[PDB]
């Protein structure tokens, strides 16, 4: 019951995900401007 | 690695898809031939055989119930070098892609990282040392140690 | 499972700072 | 009269190759040679030029080597090529000068209305300029001897006079041509507060060693003249500019009220349509 | 206004104002976040006998007011009655931090050679020895193991090898899982030599053990004399792993090293 | 709480309040106020 | 609060930090404020949603501005008016009617004649700095009106019967920073002064740095309005 708090807490911070999501898909939307 | 393949360049284009070829090459991965295939489509003649060479690194050592785009490319590559009018730098490695497809005729593999928990260190020299090999042909010649049976053998007395 | 549990979401961290960071510098390059 | 020239860096990259001519054929130190180039204004231009086998005597500096097999069927050629591309002057490395520049001017002041000596730069780590001219002056003195000759600091430039960058802009494989207010600015902020201000350090070293071991042109004309444009503003405790104050309310006054109003419109520009499309791409992904 | 009731400067006035806050301090979380240099009073004094429940109640109220850092030290200057409680809101919580610090701290000072430390105060290490104790008697060592990783020291970790009654296995699948979360080299090779010679101490000998750090700790002594062993024990039908993966998983120098220091 | 039938349905204020309390009033009024004066 | 003031999470659900700020405006008001609690009576006010609970905003309104009644400041609310809050209003109405009328049997006329609703108000804060409200708002009014005016002029018509508790009231109204007004120092007749020709220029964009700097918050309020999706 101990260390078994944070992880979950690490999977708050998976909006990364979100946020670098929209990085991901601007990354592919002016690379392919580019393109 | 499919955010590298957003690459402008056809030598992060095919480095890319050499990067799917050693990085996930023993893999059961659909995604890869999913980024291959685009590859294939791609008016680069030397990416294209990125895709033809890449994808016999992901067709080795597996079979077609491992992924069922391994039939599909076998008759692919071949269906590809009856076009007579393509590049012959895109069917250079297509022969070399049914090499690597039939390495063993799936009988051996790589041994990158070995079961026993270390690496295979001359088969990562083959493989390291076999990219370029438009710069030098014998970059082809050098993937020998980078091979292991995959079979069974039951040995208790020598003979 | 607090063996592991802890430390493999670290891994699939740093990767993710790295073109975090590095989404930038390729908007940068294609501003040029 | 010479404010400028056009120079074209490929017989400075002939200087490169003379440059590496020097590296290897051995005690030849500095890099010599003349200056091709045509008079039509005070400004100028550079097409071409010619580095000279030269020697130099450490001892009776005054030892110059410009051959004229070297010369005159050079420049018959020089001259076949183009009848516009003849002499204007000559080159040399170093910053400072050579005990034997002045006569090595006078050889070519026969060749043209003022032959001018452009000391060259070979290895730029430099703190001002580039290469720099030097035009024929007599300005003596106000003291009634014998000519001075030796050839004043008159000010050059590196222009840049046609295409030329097929090569040039193809070559450049780094650069970015900057909207300038993205660092360019803060680029010439540090180049002219630290490349100035150390030539202000140049300039106490000028204003202390002059004052410690300067002689005569300790104080010759020009020290105390300028003196004066440097009691412009040099004033004690904070220079008390107090019409620059109000006067800078009419100075911030525009750019506060630009900023303002301005900054407000792009408020708009960014707020709005950034709310539209945001909400848009939000909801409708749905 | 319940401590300006509190001019007396003996503590047994002190105690009856404790007495009211064993009783409404929820109520009275705005009263005493003003009182906290009086309490800093009541810390800096230690005539005032009573300084625990001044770490205690000061680690409150600032466990409200969101001092953790302060909640550290006044946890630390609580006593010995902070480790005992089993609340699930407060002390596991303060405990997590504390213990969050000693790991820190152990992290630190593992990263920090031949001493200098930060050193342990007189309120550390009581759930570490008492909640140890209870994933000790839970029978599942994984906790026990997993304090033995926090720390990065080989203290814990040896009474966590030479400990009780379970598979030796649990090190064994956790000698190929410390090489998967395995940053340095540093303590690498020290778990690595360290788990051989556990299975040695053992009184089981095993044989994958050496098949691994022939490949990771590639010592070509250690296999000369466990060579010796299997010229000794001379079962060669056992030997197969460390004899065939000798030739299969080891590096080709380290095939002249071992073909050099074996013959012997 | 909306559990009804109606979900079919200073600056000169406090003066408006004022100058609504001396409605029909002599706030201003000059020549009345002003030259009541003279007229006797 | 004033203690553990950490009150702020991302505000969701977007009432809960209107009517938050609403209480707190409240708290702040009973403590001693005018300006703060009346910009967060502002505040919440213009966070109020929606019409889509009759009433809630109503008698929470009827709240709201006491405040700004004890400013002095206000005007009548007959728009925010429900009918229905006329009705319950009765007082109300009739009190600011009494606070802007400077009439002091008034005064203590509507008091004495709706303490009651005034005690289903509960804030009889209001009464003890209302009277001292009337007197701001006449020396606001009238401090504001004319340059210099006598304390005997402004005094015997607001009927304060002798001059020094008028230099008592120039003294606290000094103290409290309204006008500058001296006095022509024999036994009162105040010399004093309006206030133009003050400043207009730079001190407004002194303000534009807290107006395009309050801009430019808004603005990477649209940037991290555009991490949304």
């Amino acid at each position: 019951y101990l260390s078994k708090i944070e992880e979950l807490q690490l999977i708050v911070n998976d909006k990364s995900q979100n946020l670098r999501r929209l990085q991901a898909q601007r990354n592919e939307l002016n690379a392919k401007v580019r393109l | 690695v499919s955010l590298l393949s957003e690459s402008y360049n056809p030598h992060v284009r095919y480095g890319a898809a050499m990067a799917l070829g050693i990085c996930c090459a023993g893999t059961g991965n659909k995604e890869a031939i999913n980024l291959l295939e685009p590859m294939t489509n791609d008016p680069v003649n030397y990416v294209r055989q990125g895709a033809l060479i890449a994808s016999a690194l992901i067709m080795i050592q597996q079979t077609e119930i491992t992924c069922p785009k391994v039939n599909q490319f076998r008759q692919l590559y071949s269906k590809v070098i009856n076009d007579k009018h393509d590049d012959v730098m895109a069917k250079f490695g297509a022969i070399l892609a049914q090499g690597i497809l039939d390495a063993g005729g799936h009988n051996v593999t790589i041994s990158l990282q070995s079961r026993t928990g270390h690496t295979h260190m001359p088969s990562v020299v083959g493989v390291l040392v076999f990219t370029q090999f438009w710069f030098w042909f014998p970059l082809s010649h050098f993937l020998s140690l980078a091979y292991t049976p995959t079979c069974v053998i039951g040995l208790n007395k020598d003979l | 499972d607090l063996y592991s549990r802890y430390k493999k979401l670290q891994q699939e961290l740093e990767f993710l700072e790295v073109q975090e960071e590095y989404i930038k510098d390729e908007q940068k390059n294609l501003k040029k | 009269a010479v404010q400028k020239v056009v120079v074209h860096p490929l017989v400075l990259l002939s200087v490169v190759d003379h440059f590496n001519r020097i590296g290897k054929v051995g005690n030849q130190k500095r890099v010599v040679g003349v200056l091709l180039g045509s008079w039509q204004k005070k400004v100028l231009d550079v097409s071409n030029s010619f580095a000279v086998p030269f020697d130099e005597d450490d001892k009776d500096d005054s030892v110059w080597f410009l051959d004229h097999d070297y010369l005159e069927n050079m420049y018959g050629m020089f001259k076949k090529v183009n009848a516009r591309e003849r002499i204007v002057g000559w080159y040399h490395t170093g910053p400072k000068l050579h005990k034997n520049d002045i006569a090595i001017n006078e050889l070519m002041k026969r060749y043209c209305p003022n032959s001018v000596l452009v000391i060259i730069d070979v290895k730029p780590k430099d703190l001002g300029l580039p290469t720099e001219a030097y035009i024929s002056v007599e300005e003596v003195h106000d003291d009634g001897t014998p000519t001075s000759k030796t050839f004043e600091h008159v000010t050059s430039e590196i222009g840049a006079e046609e295409a030329e960058e097929v090569g040039v802009e193809h070559l450049l494989r780094d650069i970015k041509d900057t909207t300038v207010g993205t660092l360019s600015q803060r680029i010439t902020n540090q180049v002219h507060g630290l490349k100035g201000l150390n030539s202000k350090l140049l300039d106490i070293r000028s204003y202390l060693e002059k004052v410690a071991t300067g002689k005569l042109p300790i104080n010759h004309q020009i020290i105390y003249q300028l003196q004066d444009v440097f009691n412009l503003l040099p004033d004690v405790s904070l220079q008390e500019f107090v019409k620059a104050f109000y006067l800078k309310t009419n100075d911030q006054m525009v750019v506060v009220y630009l900023a303002s109003l301005i900054r407000s419109v792009v408020a708009l520009h960014n707020l709005i349509n950034n709310k539209i499309a945001n909400r848009d791409a939000e909801k409708k992904e749905g | 206004g319940i401590i300006s009731l509190l001019d007396e400067d003996e503590p047994q006035l002190k105690e009856f104002a404790l007495h009211k806050l064993n009783a409404v301090v929820n109520d009275f979380w705005a009263e005493i976040s003003e009182s906290v240099d009086k309490i800093e009073v009541l810390y800096e004094d230690e005539g005032f006998r009573s300084r625990q429940f001044a770490a205690l109640v000061a680690s409150k109220v600032f466990y409200h007011l969101g001092a953790f850092e302060e909640s550290l030290n006044y946890a630390l200057g609580a006593g010995d009655l902070f480790n005992v409680n089993d609340n699930s809101e407060y002390v596991e919580t303060i405990i997590a931090k504390c213990i969050d610090h000693y790991t820190k701290q152990c992290v630190e000072n593992a990263d920090l050679p031949e001493g200098e430390k930060k050193p342990i105060d007189q309120r550390l290490e009581g759930i570490v020895n008492k909640m140890f104790q209870r994933c000790l008697d839970d029978h599942k060592y994984k906790q026990a193991i997993g304090i033995a990783l926090e720390t990065r020291r080989l203290d814990v970790f040896e009474k966590t090898i030479l400990e009780s009654n379970d598979v030796p296995g649990m090190l064994a699948y956790s000698l190929k899982l410390c090489m998967s979360l395995m940053q340095n080299k540093q303590f690498r090779n020290k778990v690595l030599r360290v788990l051989v010679k556990i299975y040695m101490n053992l009184e089981k000998p095993d044989f994958i053990n050496v098949c691994q750090c022939l490949i990771f700790l590639d010592d070509p002594q250690a296999v000369s004399d466990i060579l010796e062993k299997l010229v000794k024990e001379d079962n060669l039908l056992m030997a197969y792993q460390i004899c065939f993966d000798l030739y299969e998983s080891a590096s080709q120098q380290f095939l002249s090293s071992v073909i050099q220091n074996l013959r012997t | 709480m909306s559990e009804k039938k109606q979900p079919v349905d200073e600056d000169n204020w406090d003066d408006d309040n004022v100058e609504d309390d001396f409605s029909n009033q002599l706030r201003a009024e000059l020549e009345k106020h002003g030259y009541k004066m003279e007229t006797s | 609060k004033l203690v553990s003031k950490s009150v702020f999470p991302e505000q969701a659900n977007n009432n809960e930090w209107a009517r938050y700020l609403y209480y707190t405006g409240r708290i702040k008001a009973i403590q001693l404020e005018y300006s703060e609690a009346r910009r967060t009576m502002t505040n919440a006010l213009r966070k109020a949603p929606q019409h889509t609970a009759v009433g809630f905003k109503q008698t929470v309104h009827k709240l709201l501005i006491v405040v700004e009644l004890l400013l002095g400041e206000i005007p009548d609310r007959l728009q925010f008016r429900q009918p229905s809050l006329k009705r319950s209003l009765m007082p109300y109405f009739l009190l600011t009617q009494a606070v802007r009328t400077g009439n002091l049997a008034k005064f203590n006329q509507v008091l004495d004649q709706f303490g009651e609703k005034f005690q289903a108000d509960g804030t009889y804060t209001l009464i003890i700095r209302l009277r001292h409200n009337v007197i701001k708002t006449g020396v606001r009014m009238i401090s504001l009106s004319y340059s210099r005016i006598s304390l005997a002029d402004i005094a015997q018509k607001l009927q304060l019967d002798s001059p020094e508790d008028a230099e008592f009231i120039v003294a606290k109204a000094i103290r409290d920073g309204v006008i500058e007004a001296s006095i022509n120092h024999e036994k009162g007749y105040v010399q004093s002064k309006e206030m133009i020709d003050i400043y207009s220029t730079r001190e407004p964009q002194l303000a534009f740095h807290q107006r395009i700097s309050f801009c430019l918050d808004i603005h990477n309020m649209s940037v991290k309005a555009m991490r949304f999706p």
